[PDB]
């Protein structure tokens, strides 16, 4: 009696589940800003729920 | 009250050099950049040059580049413009103008808030 290979079941379908929201993220307010800040006093902005 | 008075304009023959200046008063002179602007008789004005608030940096228009030189003196509250090899197309009423304090949007916008009086410079023979 000899051992040859392995047996494995293959998947059949694909499942994707993301939280459905539509708040487009505010990137323009940061990239298009008229005046930036000095490097020694850089400006931080948090981003969430986008 | 802020006011500027300039002097040194007059009639000269072609090929000479001039020296005129305006003396400021009523504000901290060292804290503001300055521009020279000329206006030909009957037409619109035209920008000429600019000097920084410490005199270490400057810029000029290409038309008068190589012939016009400016300078500053913080202590004496006077600023000079020197014309060399002056030509017939330099007849105008030169004003010395003060740089705009506040401009809001962007950093490349410039405007002149307070103007001078004017000196008539003409050339003939
Ligand atoms: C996803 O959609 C379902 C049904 O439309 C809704 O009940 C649920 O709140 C949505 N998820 C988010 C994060 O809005
Ligand atoms: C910023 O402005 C440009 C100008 O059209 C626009 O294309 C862009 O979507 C805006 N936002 C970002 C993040 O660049």
């Amino acid at each position: 009696i000899y051992q040859t290979s392995n047996f494995r079941v293959q998947p059949t379908e694909s499942i994707v589940r993301f939280p459905n929201i539509t708040n487009l993220c505010p990137f323009g307010e940061v990239f298009n800003a008229t005046r930036f800040a000095s490097v020694y006093a850089w400006n931080r902005k948090r981003i969430s729920n986008c | 009250e802020v006011q500027l008075v300039e002097s040194g304009g007059g009639v000269v023959q072609p090929g000479r050099s001039l020296r005129l200046s305006c003396a400021a008063s009523g504000f901290k002179f060292s804290k503001f950049a300055m521009h020279w602007v000329r206006q030909a008789p009957g037409k619109g004005p035209e920008w000429v040059a600019v000097i920084s608030y410490d005199g270490n940096q400057y810029h000029s228009a290409d038309s008068v580049k190589g012939r016009f030189t400016i300078s500053r003196d913080n202590s004496f509250n006077t600023l000079y413009l020197q014309m060399n090899s002056l030509g017939p197309e330099d007849t105008a009423v030169y004003y010395c103008a003060r740089d705009g304090p506040d401009t809001s949007g962007y950093y490349a916008n410039i405007y002149f808030d307070f103007w001078g009086q004017g000196t008539l410079v003409t050339v003939s023979s």
